[PDB]
């Protein structure tokens, strides 16, 4: 069966800047059956290039194709934002049908620093039990960024769990969100709750707390 | 406009069986090949079967024996008659349709397939407003954090549809068969508490929708 392993897994360029992603092939195949497709966020995938260097429907012509054998490549004259993307390629000559797993493509831009917040248990969740300490981190950049949690000025890792967005479309940042949850009976026995972003944009962490029992 | 729109897709137990179904239009459908394809929730994209022209079927040996791909061409509609499901078949199914060289020139929207034995459930949805001891400046963040339901998806808007410029809703993570996501939105400091601020959250599978306002807290 055709394995195709596709680099880089990730790739980062500056607008205008000329881009080349490659799909290796495990066996020789046939480029009359190799095809790439573009995948936006939120949308389905589309055909993007046929037979290794067809242009397919609506594709801007700073796209091309090229390759033969066991290795095959696609190529954009100039990133542009539009292209921020998920690229795959697929080849067609051997059964089982396979894809290659992709290689996202994003936008360099200037680094922002994330903006960060932090957020008590509502009296409606602890009502019913529980208590989730939320910290957002937000519209940063480069992607790259880690939160520490701390109860009483003490690290605290299990019952964290981080979501991630996509990088932005209107202005190429990323954003996170960092969510510790805990029992109202645990919540309940310290005091202290402390978000701290670690980030290149600055060399000292971005630091966010608030007291069980303030006012 | 050659389109493909794919329907049936939902929540099912594993072992259980669930139909899909694909209407094209725009295209002589009776003249292709087509097939279905899925993306797994880590974002690999995997052949699931093809059908030709003529009835003759195609399959990794992922599903063999356990889904049969089938075409009416004359209502111009391609299923997916799935059994023996497994979590493993969780994906977005799309259909799509085949080139005389292997590519797929069309493709669906998709339609979502969660197996699972996890039971249908409501959101929680909590507030999340700045602590009483928070301080100003500028622009204020606010959130609902959408809690323990289950399947996806569920929506969320601010204000019915009104703010939406400052939004990031998160995607959820799963945790012991329940879901959790948050939203932040971000407005100007004066803007609130004067203008209200709601977070509006629809829960399909559930019948549910609710809303809740972003309350100061308070002594
Ligand atoms: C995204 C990739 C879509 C590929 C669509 C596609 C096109 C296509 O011509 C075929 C496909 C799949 O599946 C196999 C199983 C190779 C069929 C063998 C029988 C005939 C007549 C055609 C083959």
């Amino acid at each position: 069966d055709i394995v195709l392993t596709q680099s880089p897994t990730t790739m980062a360029a500056s607008p205008g800047e000329k881009i080349t992603i490659t799909c290796s092939a495990s066996s020789s195949i046939s480029s009359n059956y190799l095809h790439w497709y573009q995948q936006k966020p939120g949308f389905s995938p589309k055909l993007l290039i046929y037979r290794t260097s067809n242009l397919a429907s609506g594709v801007p012509a700073r796209f091309s194709g090229s390759g033969s054998g066991t290795s095959y490549s696609l190529t954009i004259g100039t990133m542009e934002a539009e292209d921020v993307a998920t690229y795959y390629c697929q080849q067609g000559s051997s059964i089982p049908l396979t894809f290659g797993a992709g290689t996202k493509l994003e936008l360099k831009r200037a680094d922002a620093a994330p903006t960060v917040s932090i957020f008590p248990p509502s009296s409606e969740q602890l009502t019913s039990g529980g208590a989730s300490v939320v910290c957002f981190l937000n519209n940063f950049y480069p992607k790259d960024i880690n939160v520490k949690w701390k109860i009483d000025g003490s690290e605290r890792q299990n019952g964290v769990l981080n979501s991630w967005t996509d990088q932005d479309s209107k202005d190429s940042t990323y954003s996170m969100s960092s969510t510790l949850t805990l029992t109202k009976d645990e919540y309940e026995r310290h005091n202290s709750y402390t978000c701290e972003a670690t980030h290149k944009t600055s060399t000292s962490p971005i630091v966010k707390s608030f007291n069980r029992n303030e006012c | 406009e050659v389109k493909l729109v794919e329907s049936g897709g939902g929540l099912v137990k594993p072992g259980g069986s669930l139909k899909l179904s694909c209407a094209a239009s725009g295209f002589t459908f009776n003249n292709y090949v087509m097939v279905w394809l899925r993306q797994t929730p880590e974002k690999r994209l995997e052949w699931v079967a093809s059908i030709s022209r003529g009835g003759s079927t195609y399959y990794p040996d992922s599903v063999k024996g356990r889904f049969t791909i089938s075409r009416d061409n004359a209502r111009n509609i391609l299923y997916l008659q799935m059994s023996s499901l497994r979590s493993e078949d969780t994906a977005m199914y799309y259909c799509v349709r085949g080139t005389t060289i292997v590519a797929g020139d069309v493709w669906g929207a998709g339609t979502t397939v969660t197996v699972s034995s996890a039971k249908t459930t409501p959101p929680s949805v909590y507030p999340l407003a700045p602590g009483s001891a928070a301080q100003t400046n500028s622009m204020v963040t606010l959130g609902c954090l959408v809690k323990g339901y289950f399947p996806e998806p569920v929506t969320v808007t601010w204000n019915s549809g009104s703010l939406s410029s400052g939004v990031h809703t998160f995607p959820a993570v799963l945790q012991s068969d329940l879901y959790t996501l948050s939203s932040s939105v971000t407005v100007p400091s004066s803007t609130w508490p004067s203008e209200t601020v709601t977070c509006n959250v629809a829960h399909p599978a559930s019948s549910t929708k609710v809303d809740k306002k972003i309350v100061p807290r308070d002594c």
